[PDB]
């Protein structure tokens, strides 16, 4: 009951993050293509930590937010769900700019 | 939002026999035309058609949530709480206001 | 004999993000056609039960404006002013309304 | 408010360069907080006051003590009014009362337990949890009490919200104040008794706070503080200074 | 609802993203509470507390080069070794 | 003939998701990074564009982008079955 | 367990206060959030059944 008072004081309340601490986004690059091009509007960045990126198939990713993906039909391992990453290669470069 | 638009055909039963004579099956729903109780029934001339008319209904001021988040849910069911299949166009607006003060 | 202007963000506020605090009786608009990854791959999405961003920001993909929401304000309690305008087109005997079946010995 | 005394000080004062040694976005966050104060509900705190005081009165137990502040709370936030907030601060108050009145009977009873009593206030009146040494402080403040305890002749007061400590030696009576010895004791209880930082701290040390703790280590333990801060190795000399 | 989002609280210091820290915004009772029951049942992981990077005075904004190479002055090739000497530069301000 | 050889020097680099912190040199100085609580960057919003080229595969494949963001909760519970939790996320502003 | 998915999401709430408290957005990776964490306290070659 101490503790039960003493957590419902508004100043120590529980706190927690996602692990991950990023926001996921999947751009599509289709077979033959060896280029891309990813442009967002105008956002504060206030607080980014920085950028992680791979490149996944497709036919391996589910639609995100999806009750039933029909042209889901892969069940080996999601590499975007679990952490079955092995496309970080065949990354030539990468160039940011912010403005 | 469905209607019944009334309408009056003006001699039923004649063109009833007017329609089924070139209807390439004439007995089509006149089985048994000698008979005069299973004999196909004579149309009516006031009868209704189910009208489907856009209901643009405005349901007044309700209270709202401080926080609404950008992925609303609009849902729109009957009196059996099933959606109904048979929208093709469901427009929603909200124009909140403020009704009192959370405070003091 | 000072010119003190009223709060931006203030009792009767509309604040989205770091633009302006919209003022008092914004309006929201709900729409079925929205353009986004919602309810494309949702299973038993109709017109009936949707979902979508009432964000409508010009630059914003809707998939990624639906991840947003809005404060009207936590000083106020605010009501929506709720109208609706459905379009129907419904048959008169179907089997969703039970109206196409009948029992007779 | 660090802000306050920067802007009203001299020029490089040390709050003045508190704001400006921390990161951008946390003196930011001082500078936001100090410009427009946010605003707190007493209440939700209050009756949390009132129901431990009902429990420590012993009008409701313990184990029904967060059902019964959370049935308070609805009772209030149903009728949360100017009239009701009163009543609730009324019965605060009533608190605040009830301990005093508590207090003064163990100001009536044996000497040793008035001045334990109000080396418990005293203990109450001031932080609870330091940063860094936060063993070293309670080592500290258990030493001071049985200290206290098992000198029969010491005596625990308050001059104006000055905790002073009184030792009769028969013909002087040495008086050392507590407050502003606590006070000085204040980053160096994470101390790490080294090299350097023994001449850093020990003209930190004023008169007051060194006999304080040389009267204190009279009874010290190595199973007080940690075993390698500058308090536990100072203790460790003082000890046998006073035995030997 | 609650009686913090009502107020002028800033964001970072109420989500504990620049807050002050776990050691510093929790009462002081709580801090002792999940000191002791530490071991068995412990609370510490439930109160977020963020680290916060200097951001000034130890960071160049300058164009500064973060890796230089540097060529051989002279080679003096030989059959049993290989010389090579350079000129390895450390500007004023830089530390190598 | 070893004017009839190749070279093919390659890497194969799994479960990495290739990370860059939003540091001035790279480097951990915090979960709230050095450039993140920048003032130029905190309130002047930035349209930033990721130019990529890749490896071309033979099939469409995504490209896993992930921002870093602050997607922060605290649990307010005032009162007895009173739950509350606020979200908000730094980069890509969610809550308020 | 349908997590990040804002159109079959669950519901975590209190009864007095029956406001939905459990948001998931599309734009996240909960199970992928799991698996760094998870990697990070502790080896992943340990087979825990459970």
């Amino acid at each position: 009951n101490q503790l039960e008072l003493m957590l419902r004081n508004a100043t120590n309340d529980q706190t927690f993050v996602d692990y991950l601490g990023a926001k996921n986004a999947l751009y599509s690059v289709p077979a033959g293509s060896t280029a891309l091009t990813i442009n967002i509007p105008a956002r504060t960045w206030e607080g980014m930590r920085g950028w992680s990126f791979t490149r996944i198939k497709a036919a391996e990713t589910p639609q995100l937010g999806a009750q039933y993906d029909v042209n889901f039909k892969y069940s080996g391992s999601i590499a975007y769900s679990d952490g079955g990453f092995y496309l970080s290669h065949t990354f030539r470069n990468m160039s940011i700019l912010f403005d | 939002p469905t209607y019944n638009k009334i309408y009056y055909q003006a001699a039923s039963t004649y063109v009833q026999r007017l329609e089924n004579s070139c209807q390439s099956a004439t007995a089509a729903f006149n089985r048994f035309p000698e008979n005069e109780i299973l004999k196909q029934a004579p149309p009516m001339n006031v009868s209704s058609v189910c009208d489907n008319q856009p209901a643009v209904v405005q349901q007044g001021v309700l209270p709202v949530k401080s926080s609404l988040p950008g992925l609303q849910r609009v849902l729109i069911t009957d009196d059996q709480r099933r959606p109904i299949p048979y929208v093709y166009k469901s427009i929603a607006t909200v124009q909140p206001t403020v009704l009192s003060s959370a405070t003091l | 004999l000072q010119r003190v202007m009223a709060p931006t963000g203030g009792r009767n506020s509309i604040k989205y993000r770091d633009y302006t605090p919209c003022r008092n009786t914004t309006k929201l608009f709900y729409v079925d056609n929205k353009a986004s990854d919602i309810d494309t791959y949702n299973k038993d999405a109709n017109h009936s039960n949707f979902r979508t961003t009432v964000i409508h920001n010009q630059d914003l993909d809707a998939d990624t404006a639906a991840t947003e929401s809005i404060q009207l304000d936590n000083r106020s309690c605010w009501g929506g002013d709720l109208k609706t305008a459905v379009r129907t087109n419904c048959p008169n005997v179907s089997s969703f309304f039970q109206s196409n079946s009948v029992r007779v010995r | 408010t660090e802000v306050a005394d920067a802007l009203s000080s001299h020029a490089n004062s040390k709050d003045a360069r508190s704001l400006r040694y921390e990161p951008y976005a946390n003196r930011l966050i001082k500078l936001q907080t100090a410009m427009v104060p946010p605003k707190v509900d007493g209440t939700s705190e209050r009756v949390a006051e009132v129901v431990k005081g009902l429990a420590e009165q012993g009008a409701i137990y313990p184990d029904q003590m967060g059902a019964i502040h959370s049935d308070l709370l609805n009772r209030v936030y149903t009728w949360n009014s100017m009239g009701v907030q009163e009543s609730i601060q009324a019965l605060v108050n009533d608190v605040i009362h009830g301990q005093n009145k508590v207090l003064q009977d163990e100001l009536a009873r044996t000497r040793e337990i008035a001045n334990a009593s109000m080396l418990t206030r005293f203990f109450d009146s001031l932080y609870k949890t330091v940063d860094r040494g936060q063993r070293n402080f309670e080592g500290f403040k258990k030493l001071l009490r049985l200290f206290v305890n098992n000198v029969p002749n010491a005596e625990v007061y308050s001059s104006g919200g000055s905790f002073s400590l009184q030792i009769n030696m028969g013909g002087q009576s040495q008086n050392i104040n507590l407050t502003n010895a606590f006070d000085n004791l204040k980053d160096i209880w994470g101390a790490r008794w080294d090299a350097v930082n023994n001449p850093r701290i020990g003209a930190l040390l004023t008169p007051n706070t060194r006999a304080l703790l040389f009267f204190v280590s009279t009874f010290y333990d190595y199973g007080s503080m940690e075993p390698g801060s500058y308090l536990d190795n100072l203790m460790r000399l003082y000890k046998e200074a006073i035995r030997a | 609802l609650t009686p913090d989002l009502t107020t002028a609280t800033p964001r970072l210091q109420y989500f504990h993203i620049a807050g002050p820290g776990t050691r510093e915004y929790l009462s002081e009772d709580l801090q002792q509470f999940i000191s002791a029951t530490g071991s068995y049942f412990d609370l510490k992981n439930k109160f977020r507390q963020t680290v916060v990077a200097p951001t000034r005075n130890v960071t160049t904004e300058k164009a500064q080069r973060l890796q230089i190479r540097f060529y051989p002055i002279q080679t003096d090739d030989t059959s049993t070794g290989y010389r090579v000497r350079y000129n390895i530069n450390v500007g004023d301000g830089w530390v190598l | 003939q070893p004017g009839q050889v190749l070279s093919y020097k390659k890497f194969l680099c799994d479960n990495y998701l290739w990370t860059i912190p939003f540091s001035s040199d790279f480097m951990y100085m915090g979960e709230l990074t050095d450039l993140g609580q920048n003032p130029m960057y905190t309130n002047n919003s930035h349209s930033m564009v990721i130019n990529f080229e890749l490896d071309p595969m033979d099939d469409p494949t995504y490209v896993y982008m992930l921002y870093g963001v602050f997607d922060t909760v605290r649990v307010n519970q005032p009162e007895r079955n009173v739950l509350a939790m606020a979200y908000f996320r730094t980069p890509f502003a969610t809550g308020n | 367990l349908y997590h990040d998915s804002g159109v079959c999401s669950g519901t975590l709430n209190s009864e007095r206060s029956g406001m939905n408290v459990v948001v998931e957005l599309p734009d996240r990776n909960t199970e992928l959030s799991y698996q760094y964490m998870l990697a990070d306290m502790m080896s992943r070659h340990h087979y825990f059944a459970l």
